[PDB]
């Protein structure tokens, strides 16, 4: 027994591409598109909930996760490595930061954190990097709203608004003509909405679509009341009906 | 491409494991051996090829205990078939030690069961190459098994692995239809001789020893013990008259 | 075992050069160009941000400058994921010092523990080398200014102007032609900014695609400053040196 | 216990040592150094448990001389003492922790300034104009207090410090056999080989 | 074929075969002759010894597992200098902790089991040497056959090395004259020189060539080289 | 609390002749007031010509011959069974003796 | 690759045998055994002028009367001088005697097979075989002068006369014939520094040969330069006389 | 956890990764050391194929391993560096230990045994790099100077030389260096050692430094200058002829 | 080169081939399975096929008892299968300890999918040819329905199907489905949604049934058991009086 596999599988090749980090990329492509708008009063992210069979349930399975009350995840690539890296994500979160100083991390150094996770599993010893790309989108009190983009190369980079998988192309393109630095939330749900339909094929409702957004506090999801300072998370899954509601002034 | 045949562990493209594969053929190259499950207990008996003059005779024994009431026998790789008994034996003393009641034959049987299919999941060990036949009476009943080096084990009427498998199984399917309310411990004994006898044709070409034990509630008192002396000689004859 | 799939990224080519490392650099020569350049009064950190988009937010950046100490500062080419690692291990040597010594890191001291580090992936653990390299700014009680850089192979040099990234080659050789001992920071400045747009593999070099940093000793104090500018503040330089 | 004294004067500091180690009943040595050179400039006194004080000595000054060595350069007075104060400080709280109170003594070839450091067992630094260890200073410091000018010359500086080594003989029970005495100055360490009588 | 599976140990050959160990087992039949054979009262080991020049020793191949026990080598020293050394404490455990000899029908038992492990693990070897182990327990005399495969056998006779096939047809055939050479040593021994010779082709067994050991009902394991040997010669 | 040491009494002697020695020594092994036996061998002949006895707490003493004996025949093993020399057994007594310096054999020993 | 303890199909270790290839190209190394002690001579063989010839070690003291000869890649065999060493000082402590000379040679080869990358057995830390062969040469009360010859295998064998090194299958055949169980001390020395001369490449002097004993009452010595040239003289009179 | 075996024998009874380890060498800068009656010079090439350089606080190829000794080298810098280090550790726990600095040949000894050690040890590969260390021993007069290699091997020269163009420049110093008569002067040493390397470094003034190590730890390093004036003297000793 | 097809590593077009030749490994028994949920119970269905008359009907089984209310079924070779069982029972009773109540199916069906997804990123552990399908009550989500495979994906079915002739008896449930508009078999009794599955079980394999040929795990608030010969025969005998 024992891992005999101490060394690294991904390497330099003689041109200085990174094989493995390459692929991964490739699986990425093939992903499920998935995109993210930042409003200057709120952030979304959204998906398509590509089931795998009609006798499955789409809503036990979450494409969208909350890594913190004040921030959540979309990913493009492979479904699995994203679950891992979510529980990873969400115990780093606590165990590197909220644990000492007794607030939740900022976007910023989660998503380091994150990238730092997909960056050993890229030299680590007999390990693949993960084959997906992340989206968080979060707020903290001093850098306000923000939305980060994360490779399997580990790297990472902030946006106004991007897309990933599938038709990221097609999607980036769209958004460059739509975004401007007076959205306002709503209106980024709106052209995420528009977005997300070139991508799906099939029916385009509340159901076959995954939203959430970061915006305002939601007292009503807090659980308890009288910490003056504990106003509730930022972070909210839009419900199958809210969907619809905006599908229909589409 | 190719080459899913020179580790371990690999899946080839059909989902098997050639490695494995090949550790069977290392087994139908053995000896061979035979389980009978009669109505209270279980008879072992196994081939044991006399290579020439200078093996001392009752001897070179081949059939092991683990514990107290289980028999185990095994083709192939002799030193595979020790090495599996000493994890089975530890197995069942680490049982016993925290449950105070001797190992259930099923229950052993998963051990090995797990302990085996073990070395299928890391290249960096060989697969067992052997099969083994054991069981055993326990609280409820007698129990015969079989294990193949895929890890793969299930409970039998009556079981065979080695050079003469097919021979034993024929008579062994045989016994099963013309006995259909059950065997006693002491014809079981008799009727094995026979089966390792006939099995032995395919392999003829040489002198052999034969060897028995059993497990029977009313005859060993739910232990295993080996066949020896008259007992012995009677299923000798028993064979020895048929065969002719 | 595993031996079938080890890359042996540790080992000598019968030319007695280090795969790994040359291949390390040649994945840097493609990365955004980044200069340093230092005059008798302070240090200049310029590096071309590789690739862009409209979406891209530029004021919540900071991919290719990094401050290490308050004294010292990096200027990256390369996996900015390995940077990252090795930019935190260097972050806490400069405290460890201080908190050991009650005094600052000297640059070269912390340069070369970093090297170290880089030279340990060299020569064993079959590890892959740290596709980075590294442009230091810093200055200490010892030798004031100083300039280093560090690639793959965990060597590590001092100089007056030097480039890391793409078209190195090209850049140096305009380096090497307008740099002069008794240069000013904003000669520097000037400098880098016009070897970063004869070498770019752009259109035109606007502000959106810059990173710039200076350690200048502010002579409206009597000690050192560390300066990242931001996203206005090259806008304006870029104007002002007539790039518009 | 041991003597342990140090002034800082005007350009150097001066390390007063007592001389005498006894190991119960009787006085098995005179003539002892309880000093170490950490680098050219800069010196260190020590007294503590019997074996404990010199091998602590000795470490930190291998220490001291690897990094002169390593970087071809002297660590500041006050970069040796902050490392020595850590390493006593990480040993108080380990299995068996080392035992020994020392004084350092060094010129800041940067500053041009003499400097004097005291740290105690605990890992406890303080920098003064003099110091000392155990039961020393409950003998010197009011004399110190007293007679300590900022300016001092070398020169008064050891007749400040004869003075106090007068007071210990008169008042102090044990025999420590008189001191030996060094100077810290811009020009390295040098012995006082005259003090037994001057 | 065999060319892409003897790499190592743990892999097998499509046809079920394990080439590394055969390959140990060949560095054995490249080895020197050795012979043993028991009564029921004695067991005896004969062994040629080899050398290099006419300036070199010949290197010893009998060793001593215990007062009651000990062996002969057919192939690498050095694996034989293992095993025996681990069966040496095998020994040494019972009589220290069970105050009880050794059996040694259990001592082959051991060998095997170690030997066995060495076969399923990556990074190993097989053991590349052959051993005869002779002894004289509570059930009167024995002789094994140890093969790095992991093999032991019981027998009443045998031998192992480079022509050994000359001295175990021999055997086969006196079977019924030597197991009942009980109270007789010098029989034994001169029954098993008679043996060893049966496999010999280049020279004659001189003095310093000839190795024989023994143990039995009243004889505490021991070994004869030269002259005191040269009664058998 | 639990006391790992007992005396079980006894008493040993040596002496050297010229061209021989003895060492003698009861055969009384006791607890207190009472008498466990009186007939406990407490000398004992090692091999390669060498006696040995380890008075004062039984288990210790007889746990070092053991010891001592079975180095005997390890020197054999290992060095082509040359004859341990007298003065061989006391060094590497000394050395069995100090290996439990800290959790000592509760004995005197002589050969 | 392959194990780097794996059995060719001949039931040889690849590794052992391609490290005697080694040793092969190694400087000559002679030992004779005789009633009256043991010789070891070694060509020093340096690679040029500039080399101060005399810092060059090949035979070195292993206790006061054991001593050896190495062969091969030298570098490889400081360890083993030092395990060596070791446990002669070793055996020494805990037995108030000297450690046999067999003994000594037994145990420098136990390290030898310990080698690979995980073999089933202990702990073997050592990516390869030892580069290097030894000559053993000492004397104890048990059975007096002895040469022995260490390899890479971990097998050790007993000459009464042995050369290792380049020109060994050459000097060997020459020991062959010069050998006899009654050769005096000088004699040897004469004879050792005679096959040198042959199988070295160079014209044979006190600098770049050294010569060495080890007797009973004076244990190992080194021959210092002005004592060998005398024997290199004394020689080359003894051969032109016929 | 990795341990596989990268330095192991071949066929021929070459192990590949010392021989490669040896190509490395060649490939780096060249260095030579003379030894005179009184002093030890130590000689290095400095690269030309980028020049814009801090040659203040850049690494120097001469560094000190105690007061008394030095270590020069050809080969990666990079692992120079673990040498060095690993050195002047040994140097200063063998005066804690013995009380007394070390001695050149002792130093050497410790370095050689390190770099052997990675020539058959798991998962690490050798040094590119060989070494020449010089000094005087303690409270002796008479120099020291010794090489060592990958191989782990060692020994003592009159004068040597390693990296590239050591063939040369060995050469140069075969009919140039007379054991007979060494240079007697501090002065005619450092000649000796400049004549030597200007067979390869063809004209570099600032492209060779020299360092003269003496007695009693006087360790010192002569500036373009000093050096250039050398060069200067040296080749009008040709042209006046 | 060519070895990126044995261990789990990418593929130049981003693909794991070891993962998708041990799917491959799940339909080597030739099984095929389906599970239903009731209105308040959850039945599972595969096939019992035992070749050799020398084998003990009794103890070939692919239906597991995980803990006192999860059940699970496998398809794949035995040793994974059982393999995968022993580590889904271990965690489950570990949980219970730890936590102070019975680990929920999703929870238990995810941690295995989670275990499945190291073998896809390290690479000495190799991938499980085995398809798992978790069942039981929830005590807050009522019949459940889950499955993970060699990939480490996992989802909750409203009902499912595995096998060789999975795609059929899938589009088979997946029309009934259509046509009830409900999602779940509506009955009272859990006989009943035995004999429904058994029903579409061979109306879209094809084929007939003996009392020999099925395995049917029942899950019901509190507890999961399974079938005997004799309780699967009083259902093929109710089925057999309506056809």
């Amino acid at each position: 027994m024992t891992d005999r596999y101490s060394f690294s599988l991904t390497t330099f090749s003689p041109s200085g591409k990174l094989g493995q980090i390459d692929y991964a990329l490739t699986a990425v492509k093939q992903g499920v598109t998935s995109l993210g708008i930042k409003a200057t009063n709120g952030v979304v992210i959204a998906t398509e909930k590509k089931s795998s069979s009609p006798l499955a349930m789409s809503e036990t399975l979450s494409k969208v996760s909350l890594l913190t009350p004040d921030i959540g995840a979309v990913y493009s690539g492979m479904g699995p490595d994203y679950r891992v890296l979510v529980d990873k994500s969400r115990k780093v979160a606590h165990t590197s930061y909220k644990r000492i100083y007794g607030e939740y991390p900022p976007t910023k150094l989660l998503v380091s954190e994150v990238a730092k996770i997909m960056q050993e599993a890229t030299q680590s010893g007999g390990v693949r990097p993960f084959g997906v790309s992340l989206l968080i989108a979060g707020h903290d009190e001093f850098n306000g709203f923000s939305l980060y983009q994360v490779d399997p190369s580990g790297s990472y980079f902030p946006w106004k608004a991007t897309a990933i998988g599938k038709g990221s192309v097609a999607a980036k393109t769209f958004l460059e003509k739509r975004w401007n630095d007076e959205l306002e939330l709503e209106d980024a749900i709106h052209i995420a909405l528009l977005t997300l339909k070139e991508s799906v094929e099939g029916e385009f409702n509340g159901d076959t679509i995954e939203l959430a957004i970061i915006g305002d506090e939601n007292p009503d999801l807090l659980g308890y009341t009288g910490i003056p300072t504990d106003k509730g998370p930022r972070f909210r899954k839009l419900t199958s009906q809210e969907i619809n509601d905006r599908l229909e002034a589409l | 491409g190719t080459g899913y045949d020179l580790s371990n562990s690999v899946f080839s493209p059909d989902g098997r494991n050639f490695q494995v594969e090949y550790a069977v053929k290392a087994v139908e190259n053995g000896t061979t051996s035979i389980g009978i499950k009669c109505n209270d207990g279980v008879v072992f008996a196994v081939e044991k090829l006399i290579t020439s003059k200078l093996l001392v005779p009752q001897k070179n024994v081949k059939i092991q205990v683990v514990d107290r009431h289980i028999g185990c026998v095994y083709s192939g790789l002799i030193p595979d078939g020790r090495h599996l008994v000493n994890r089975g034996r530890e197995e069942a003393a680490s049982f016993k030690k925290l449950y105070k009641t001797p190992i259930p034959i099923p229950a052993f049987a998963d051990r090995l069961g797990q302990y085996v299919q073990a070395h299928t999941l890391y290249n960096s060990v060989r697969p067992f190459g052997v099969s083994t036949i054991f069981g055993g009476v326990d609280k409820n009943g007698a129990h015969l098994y079989m294990l193949e080096p895929s890890g793969s084990y299930w409970g039998y009427k009556g079981a065979a692995t080695g050079k003469g498998r097919q021979s034993a199984k024929a008579e062994l399917e045989k016994l099963v239809d013309h006995h259909p309310e059950g065997l006693s411990a002491r014809e079981a004994v008799k009727q094995a001789a026979k089966i390792i006898y006939l099995a032995h044709e395919d392999n003829k070409e040489k002198d052999f020893e034969l060897e028995i034990s059993w497990c029977s509630l009313s005859e060993t008192n739910g232990l295993h013990k080996f066949v020896k002396g008259d007992l012995l000689q009677e299923a000798i004859d028993f064979a020895q008259k048929e065969i002719n | 075992g595993s031996r079938r799939y080890d890359s042996r990224t540790t080992i000598f080519s019968p030319e007695g050069r280090l795969y790994q490392v040359e291949y390390a650099l040649e994945s840097i020569s493609h990365a955004g160009t980044a200069i340093g350049i230092m005059a008798s009064d302070g240090i200049v950190l310029a590096a071309e941000r590789k690739v862009t988009s409209t979406l891209l937010e530029q004021d919540t950046s900071t991919e290719k400058l990094y401050k290490l100490n308050d004294k010292i500062a990096v200027a990256v080419a390369g996996l900015t994921a390995d940077a990252e690692i090795l930019i935190n291990t260097a972050r806490i040597h400069a405290q460890n010092y201080l908190k050991t010594y009650n005094e600052d890191i000297p640059v070269e001291i912390l340069v070369r523990r970093l090297s170290d580090i880089k030279q340990g992936y060299t020569q064993h653990g079959g590890l892959r080398p740290f596709g980075v390299s590294f442009i230091y700014a810093g200055y200490d009680d010892r030798y004031g200014y100083q300039l280093y850089t560090s690639n793959p192979s965990g060597n590590y040099t001092g100089w007056k102007a030097i480039s890391v990234g793409a078209n190195t080659s090209a850049a140096q050789t305009l380096l090497q032609m307008d740099y002069k001992d008794d240069m000013k920071v904003d000669d520097a400045i000037e400098l880098a900014l016009k070897t970063l747009s004869k070498t770019t593999d752009s259109s035109a070099l606007t502000y959106d695609r810059l990173e710039f940093a200076t350690i200048r000793k502010g002579a409206n104090d009597g000690e050192v400053y560390q300066k990242i500018f931001k996203p206005q503040e090259i806008k304006d330089i870029l104007v002002k040196t007539g790039i518009t | 216990m041991d003597i342990i004294l140090g002034i800082r004067v005007q350009d150097s500091v001066i390390l007063a040592s007592s001389k005498a180690v006894t190991r119960g009943i009787s006085v098995l040595k005179d003539s002892d150094d309880k000093t170490r050179q950490l680098s050219p400039h800069t010196l260190m006194s020590f007294a503590g448990e019997a074996g404990d004080t010199v091998q602590f000595a000795e470490y930190i000054q291998a220490n001291i001389q690897l990094y002169s060595i390593r970087e071809d350069y002297e660590l500041s007075p006050q970069a040796v003492s902050s490392f020595v104060r850590q390493e006593l400080a990480k040993s108080i709280r380990s299995r068996r922790p080392y035992q020994v109170n020392v004084l350092i003594g060094g010129y800041d070839k940067k500053k041009n300034k003499p400097e004097l450091y005291q740290i105690d067992y605990l890992g406890t630094k303080v920098e003064l104009p003099y110091g000392a260890h155990g039961y020393s200073g409950f003998y010197t410091f009011s004399l110190l207090d007293h007679h300590y000018r900022p300016d001092m010359t070398t020169e008064e500086g050891l007749d400040l410090l004869k003075l106090c080594v007068q007071e210990l003989e008169k008042r102090m029970p044990m025999d420590f056999k008189g001191v030996i005495v060094k100077i810290v100055d811009k020009d390295g360490i040098r012995q006082v080989d005259d003090f037994q009588a001057q | 074929f065999r060319n892409n599976y003897d790499g190592d140990t743990v892999t097998f050959s499509p046809t079920g075969r394990l080439f590394q160990v055969e390959y140990a087992l060949e560095a054995i039949k490249q080895g020197s002759v050795t012979v043993g054979l028991r009564s029921n009262t004695h067991a005896v080991l004969v062994a040629l010894k080899r050398n290099a020049d006419e300036l070199s020793s010949y290197q010893k191949k009998i060793i001593k597992c215990d007062e009651h026990m000990g062996l002969s080598l057919a192939g690498l020293a050095p694996d034989a200098r293992v095993l025996s050394n681990y069966l040496r404490q095998q020994c040494n455990y019972s009589s220290l902790v069970f105050n009880r000899k050794l059996a040694v029908e259990r001592a082959g038992h051991l060998l095997c089991d170690k030997a066995q492990k060495n076969t399923q693990s990556y990074g190993g070897r097989p053991y590349g040497v052959g051993l005869l182990i002779i002894g004289y327990d509570k059930s009167g005399a024995h002789l094994l056959e140890f093969q790095p495969s992991g093999n032991v056998t019981e027998l009443y006779g045998t031998a192992i090395g480079a022509r050994s096939q000359g001295a175990k047809t021999y055997l086969e055939r006196t079977l019924d004259t030597f197991i009942k050479i009980d109270g007789n040593p010098d029989e034994l021994i001169k029954a098993g020189v008679e043996a060893i010779s049966q496999s010999l082709r280049d020279e004659s067994l001189t003095v310093d060539n000839l190795s024989i050991a023994i143990v039995g009902k009243d004889t505490p394991f021991t070994i004869y080289d030269g002259e005191a040997v040269a009664k058998y010669i | 609390q639990f006391n790992p040491y007992g005396d079980n009494g006894g008493t040993i002697l040596g002496i050297a002749g010229e061209d021989f020695a003895v060492l003698a020594g009861d055969t009384r092994n006791i607890t207190d007031y009472s008498i466990n036996s009186r007939y406990e061998p407490k000398v004992f002949d090692c091999g390669d010509n060498i006696v040995m006895s380890a008075n004062g707490f039984a288990a210790d003493g007889d746990a070092l011959v053991k010891r001592f004996k079975n180095s005997v025949k390890w020197y054999h093993f290992d060095h082509n069974d040359k004859k341990l020399s007298i003065n061989s057994a006391a060094r590497n007594i000394q050395h069995l003796l100090y290996g439990k310096r800290f959790f000592p054999y509760y004995v005197h020993t002589i050969i | 690759d392959r194990g780097v303890s794996t059995f060719s199909p001949e039931g040889r270790l690849f590794q052992v045998e391609y490290s005697l290839e080694a040793i092969k190209l190694g400087s000559t190394a002679i030992g004779i055994a005789t009633k009256e002690g043991v010789v070891l001579g070694v060509e020093k063989r340096a690679t040029s002028p500039l080399l101060e010839s005399d810092s060059i070690e090949k035979i070195v003291e292993i206790d006061r009367h054991i001593g050896c000869a190495m062969s091969g890649l030298t570098a490889d065999a400081r360890s083993m001088i030092e395990h060596a060493r070791t446990a002669a000082v070793t055996h020494n402590l805990y037995y108030d005697e000297d450690i046999n000379v067999e003994s000594l040679t037994q145990s420098v080869c136990d390290l030898a097979l310990r080698f690979g990358e995980g073999a089933s057995g202990e702990e073997r830390l050592m990516s390869r075989p030892f580069g290097v062969a030894l000559l053993i040469a000492g004397h104890d009360a048990d059975d007096g002068y002895q040469l022995f010859h260490a390899e890479p295998s971990g097998t050790f064998y007993r000459y009464n006369a042995k050369a290792i090194g380049s020109g060994s299958e050459g000097a060997q055949a020459e020991l062959l014939n010069e050998w006899h169980s009654s050769l005096t001390l000088k004699e040897a020395e004469l004879l050792v520094l005679k096959i040198l001369k042959q199988v070295m490449e160079e014209k044979l002097d006190e600098n770049n040969a050294q010569l060495s004993c080890i007797t009973k009452q004076d244990g190992f010595k080194i021959y210092d330069n002005e004592k060998t040239a005398e024997l290199i003289k004394e020689l080359k009179e003894k051969e032109a006389a016929e | 956890g990795y341990d596989r075996a990268l330095s192991i024998f071949s066929p021929d009874g070459h192990i590949f990764q010392v021989e490669y380890a040896l190509e490395a060498v060649k490939r780096g800068t060249c260095a030579v050391g003379v030894k005179g009656k009184n002093c030890v010079v130590l000689g290095c090439e400095r690269r030309s194929t980028l020049k814009l350089q801090d040659t203040r606080i850049t690494p120097s190829k001469v560094s000190k391993i105690d007061s008394h000794v030095v270590l020069s080298f050809s080969g990666l810098n990079a692992d120079s560096r673990i040498l060095i280090e690993k050195a002047r550790v040994e140097a200063q726990s063998h005066r804690l230990t013995l009380e007394d600095p070390v001695t050149v040949e002792y130093l050497t000894r410790y370095v050689a045994g390190v770099q052997q050690r990675y020539t058959q040890s798991g998962g690490v590969r050798p040094f590119g790099v060989s070494t020449l260390i010089a000094g005087f021993d303690p409270r002796d007069d008479e120099p020291k100077l010794y090489q060592t290699e990958p191989s782990g091997i060692y020994s003592s020269w009159s004068a040597q030389t390693i990296g590239r163009n050591s063939k040369t420049v060995r050469e140069f110093l075969e009919k140039n260096y007379d054991r007979k008569e060494p240079p007697a002067t501090v002065e005619e040493c450092v000649k000796l050692t400049v004549r030597s390397l200007l067979e390869v470094v063809q004209t570099g003034a600032k492209n060779i430094e020299i360092t003269v190590v003496k007695p009693d730890s006087d360790i010192v390093a002569l500036s373009s200058e000093e050096i250039n004036q050398y060069v200067t003297q040296i080749e009008q000793e040709k042209q006046e002829q | 080169a060519g070895y990126d097809r044995h261990i789990t590593i990418f593929s130049p077009e981003g693909r794991l081939y070891q993962v998708e030749y041990a799917f491959k490994a799940t339909n080597q028994t030739n099984i095929n399975s389906l599970a239903v949920r009731g209105k308040d119970c959850t039945v599972v269905i595969s096939q019992k096929k035992v070749p050799d008359k020398l084998l003990d009907p009794t103890t070939v089984s692919y239906i597991f008892c995980i803990s006192r209310t999860i059940g699970m079924v496998v398809n794949g070779p035995i040793p994974d299968a059982r393999n995968a069982a022993l580590r889904a029972k271990a965690e489950a009773a570990e949980f219970r300890y730890k936590y102070g109540y019975d680990m929920p199916c999703d929870v238990l069906a995810k941690r295995m999918a989670n275990l499945s997804q190291i073998y896809t990123q390290r690479a000495y552990m190799r991938p499980l040819g085995v398809i798992l399908t978790f069942v039981s009550v929830d005590e807050e989500l009522g019949p459940s329905i889950y499955k993970t495979d060699p990939a480490g994906y996992y989802v909750g079915y409203k009902a499912t199907a595995t096998g060789p002739k999975q795609q059929e008896i899938t589009t088979n449930l997946e029309n009934h489905f259509k046509k009830s508009k409900i999602d779940h078999i509506n009955e009272e009794s859990w006989e009943k949604v035995v004999e429904f599955a058994i029903t579409h079980m061979i109306d879209a394999l094809g084929t007939e049934f003996s009392k020999n040929d099925l395995e049917v795990g029942v899950a019901t608030k509190d507890k999961f058991f399974t079938l005997s010969a004799e309780n699967i025969e009083e259902r093929l005998v109710a089925i057999a009086e309506q056809d």
